[PDB]
């Protein structure tokens, strides 16, 4: 809920991080937008 | 890339002599890092 430089696994980018409502499938790691920009991501340490 | 990758699905059905006329997605069940050449293969039946 604050603007941050996020990085998961080398994905440096600047944004508000927010808790998603997206039901990613079990195997599934990055979410890309319609624009093919990353717009969601599973945390590597914790299951969110 | 030397990963032998398996995608699969289960659904229950009710058919006698056909492959189910429809559409479904298979998820990656494993991505085995094996790196070998393959040309042929065979399947294993209970007897
Ligand atoms: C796999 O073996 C066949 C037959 O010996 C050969 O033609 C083929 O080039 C081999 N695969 C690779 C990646 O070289």
């Amino acid at each position: 809920n604050k603007c941050v430089n996020f990085n998961f696994n080398g994905l440096t980018g600047t944004g508000v991080l927010t808790e998603s409502n997206k039901k990613f499938l079990p195997f599934q790691q990055f979410g890309r937008d319609i624009d093919d920009t990353t717009d969601a991501v599973r945390d590597p340490q914790t299951l969110e | 890339d030397g990963y032998f990758k398996i995608y699969s699905k289960h659904t229950p059905i009710n058919l006698v002599r056909d492959l189910p006329q429809g559409f479904s997605a298979l998820e990656p069940l494993v991505d085995l890092p094996i790196g070998i050449n393959i040309t042929r293969f065979q399947t294993l039946l209970a007897l």
